[PDB]
RNA sequence: GCGACCCCAGGUCAGGCGGGAUUACCCGCUGAGUUUAAGCAUAUCAAUAAGCGGAGGAAAAGAAACUUACAAGGAUUCCCCUAGUAACGGCGAGCGAACCGGGAACAGCCCAGCCUUAGAAUCGGGCGGCUCCGUCGUCCGAAUUGUAGUCUGGAGAAGCGU
RNA sequence: GUCGAUCCUAAGGGUCGGGGGAACCCCGACAGAUAGCGCGUCGCGCGUACUCCGAAAGGGAAUCGGGUUAAAAUUCCU
């Protein structure tokens, strides 16, 4: 009957382009039928149309991003879409290693005083 | 241990060899423009106790600065105000010339942070400091946990707030006790706390 | 427009009685709770109370 | 005049679509206060200013 | 100005109702920090609440020289005279002041003996759970180790 | 002419960094007058408003070139007190801190310089692998006009043994 | 494509570098390794610091009749 998301994930790719064809092939004959007095009941699949085309475009996008990921994966070097948003700042910041880093001096403190568990006697 | 050597000679400023290497090296400056960046620094015993290392992301500029007072920008030279505030020339600015240097350098060099500066010269009408500048971004200081401390976000423009050494000493803060007590934490933060009317619950 | 005087934060809404006074007004309290006349007469029904 | 630019045709093209009255169906929904278009525009009473 | 008064000097011509601080928060700010201080006590257990030992002091000055006060931390001289090597003096919960000088003799015996006495009445815990190593108490961890709310060695 | 170095120039060269926005609090600069003085010019308003910059969840300050003169305290910050006091001021109008003392909190540290010279023991980048905020190998660079270790006055180096 | 804008430069405007400036900003090709262009097929030759903005009246490639709409035309039709 209508679009199922899941079954869209199981076709290939030149499926969804030949299914996407006539999605917006489809959606042009309602617009016309919205100029030419159609019937109220044709200008309710306007709203059925537009959603099945941006459903295959979404499997199509998610599809070739995931796949793109892959590519990139164990790369030094990814493209800028592909790396991390988060925040300005947050990508700025020394790494959790490099916010750790001490002189030799204060490693040796860490090791030979470090703070002992200890309690008083009531 | 050659630095020892070095740091004698410049004490002896007005000696035969360093008034030779002084105005030799005044009037090449004076030809090149006001910020240059230099390939290492003049003085490598001072830049090293200030903080420089000899590896990648240390650079060293030199800029210049126009000499004497600060002339009250108006025009004309009149004050619209009663006498006291009347005066035009004999104003001086609050901060040093080597502070000005250091600005200079931090503006134009948005990129990198500012660590410190040095005297390196002057004569009549400019004086030459030499600031030394990290990039933050350069993995190795990122890796030295000596430097990396200037990579945090609280450290940025710190020429501009008054946080460099040239700023601690123009603050006030070169200093503790009965004769530089006002400056901390800060001088307007002391007249903000004494000022304060503190009106209690139970009063 | 604005009102005359306005209203402050900064007013002494709090007061501090001497500690003594206040001890001094519980031990008041505290002994007219066991005289029955002082009890009916701030509205409890206490006659059915045994004592 | 005759001679405008793509710009100004373009935010005078949205002024005219917002010159309308409001929908009748809009005044039925339930817990509706618009009453009318209260920013109704006549080319001789209020000018755009641009 | 009229009539016998006293000559006002009230302070009030700069833009005073600025810089006012009320104090509405006062009841969230004793809240404030005794939470911190449950917290801290938890983080720390079964260490002391009372934070780290502090010396006896006189107070400074003509005024105050009759009275004895917390001072900062023991001297070095204090530290190695009650031989606590200063290095592990703060790991076991010793305040340690290197700038505190001693004049005298019975400033110097007075920290000595404070120090002792907390040595007597300490128990260490090993750094790892089956090796025992010098300094470490046996059989101890386990009787009386708790955490001890309040001062314990009042001046 | 061929080379090394020095300085500089070009590059849509490989990979990075910066600008702007926000205002309650925070840091730097700049900076009035109304007003008060029953006039007014110093003063006061005010080291304030306006102006120009820079940050963070806090900022700033901070491990004494300190307080003090005592039987001595011991980084910084903050509250109470000191105190409307010492002092300043057409000594007029006005203005005005700090130490001690009591509390909140509590934490200390890193470099520069004489000291590897039987070995730059240091770091970056390209490429590759792995247990992938890193680590290992290899190559090319940085660096001796000095990277890394050791040391920071509270010490410390060297020698000796517990 | 043919009417204009668009192109060109005018008074002037906005700028690099440089010089000033706490900074907002000031001067404006004046303190300077210009822009590039041409001819061969990457090489030779040339090369005086702005390939910028600034005119619907200045300069300027090319459209004329006839017909057509309720409302458009030297733009639609022939
Ligand atoms: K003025
Ligand atoms: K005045
Ligand atoms: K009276
Ligand atoms: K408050
Ligand atoms: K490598
Ligand atoms: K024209
Ligand atoms: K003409
Ligand atoms: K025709
Ligand atoms: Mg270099
Ligand atoms: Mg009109
Ligand atoms: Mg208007
Ligand atoms: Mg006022
Ligand atoms: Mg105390
Ligand atoms: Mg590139
Ligand atoms: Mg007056
Ligand atoms: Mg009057
Ligand atoms: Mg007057
Ligand atoms: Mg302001
Ligand atoms: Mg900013
Ligand atoms: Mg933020
Ligand atoms: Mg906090
Ligand atoms: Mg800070
Ligand atoms: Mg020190
Ligand atoms: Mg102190
Ligand atoms: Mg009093
Ligand atoms: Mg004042
Ligand atoms: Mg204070
Ligand atoms: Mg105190
Ligand atoms: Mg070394
Ligand atoms: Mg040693
Ligand atoms: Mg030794
Ligand atoms: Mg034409
Ligand atoms: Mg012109
Ligand atoms: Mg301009
Ligand atoms: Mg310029
Ligand atoms: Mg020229
Ligand atoms: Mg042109
Ligand atoms: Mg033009
Ligand atoms: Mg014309
Ligand atoms: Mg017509």
């Amino acid at each position: 009957a209508r679009i199922k998301v899941h079954e869209l994930r199981n076709k290939s790719k030149t499926e969804l382009l030949a299914q996407l064809k006539d999605l917006k092939a489809e959606l042009a004959l309602l617009r016309v039928a919205k100029v030419t007095g159609g019937a109220p009941n044709k200008l309710s699949k306007i709203k059925v149309v537009r959603l099945s085309i941006a459903q295959v475009l979404t499997v199509i996008s998610q599809k070739q991003k995931a796949a793109l990921r892959e590519v990139y994966k164990n790369k030094k070097y990814l493209p800028l879409d592909l790396r991390p948003k988060k925040t300005r700042a947050i990508r700025k910041r020394l790494t959790k290693h490099q916010s750790s880093l001490k002189t030799e001096r204060e490693k040796k403190k860490e090791m030979y005083f470090p703070l002992r568990k200890y309690a008083i006697k009531v | 241990g050659a630095y020892t050597y070095v740091s004698e000679l410049w004490r002896k400023k007005q000696s035969d060899v360093m008034r030779f290497l002084q105005r030799v090296r005044c009037w090449e400056y004076r030809q090149l423009p006001s910020i240059v960046r230099v390939t290492r620094p003049t003085r490598p015993d001072k830049a090293r106790r200030l903080g420089y290392k000899a590896k990648q992301g240390y650079v060293v500029y030199r800029v210049r600065v126009k000499r004497g007072g600060r002339k009250r920008p108006v025009s004309k030279g009149i004050v619209y105000g009663k006498p006291t505030n009347q005066g035009v020339t004999q104003l001086k600015f609050q901060r040093s010339k080597r502070s000005v240097a250091e600005e200079r350098a931090g503006r134009k060099l948005g990129g990198l942070k500012v660590l410190n500066s040095y005297w390196i010269n002057e004569d009549s009408t400019y004086k030459y400091f030499e600031v030394i500048l990290v990039d933050q971004a350069h993995a190795a200081i990122r890796n030295d946990p000596r430097i990396n401390w200037i990579c945090n976000p609280v450290h940025k423009h710190r020429e501009l707030r008054g946080l460099t050494s040239a700023g601690k000493k123009y603050r006030g803060l070169r200093g503790r006790g009965h004769l530089h007590h006002k400056a901390r934490p800060s001088r307007r933060a002391t007249w903000k706390r004494n000022q304060t009317l503190s009106l209690r619950r139970y009063r | 427009g604005r009102m005359f005087a306005p209203t402050q934060t900064w007013r002494r809404w709090h007061r501090k009685i001497p500690v003594n006074q206040k001890r001094y007004a519980v031990a008041s309290a505290i002994a007219a709770s066991s005289v029955p006349s002082l009890v009916l007469a701030r509205g409890h029904r206490i006659e059915s109370v045994p004592e | 005049p005759s001679h405008k630019s793509f710009m100004i045709k373009k935010k005078l093209a949205k002024k005219q679509r917002q010159n309308r009255p409001i929908p009748y169906w809009i005044r039925m929904r339930t817990d509706n206060t618009i009453r009318y278009n209260a920013k109704r525009r006549h080319w001789r009473r209020t000018k755009l200013g641009f | 100005m009229k009539h016998n008064n006293v000559i006002p000097n009230g302070h009030f011509k700069k833009h005073w109702q600025n810089y006012v601080r009320t104090w509405f928060n006062q009841p969230a700010r004793k809240t404030r920090r005794r939470a911190a201080r449950q917290k801290k006590a938890a983080t720390i257990f079964p260490r002391p609440t009372a934070g780290s030992l502090r010396p006896i002091v006189h107070g400074q000055t003509l005024k105050y020289n009759m009275k004895v006060r917390a001072g900062r931390g023991f001297s070095l001289e204090e530290l190695k005279a009650a031989g606590i090597p200063k290095k592990l003096a703060p790991t076991i919960g010793i305040a340690v002041d290197h700038r505190r000088r001693n004049r005298s003799l019975e400033g110097l015996q007075t920290n000595v003996q404070r120090l002792k006495t907390y040595k007597a009445k300490l128990v260490i815990f090993p750094r790892r759970a089956k090796k025992v190593k010098a300094g470490d108490s046996s059989a101890e961890e386990l009787a009386n180790a708790t955490q001890v709310q309040g001062p314990y060695l009042p001046i």
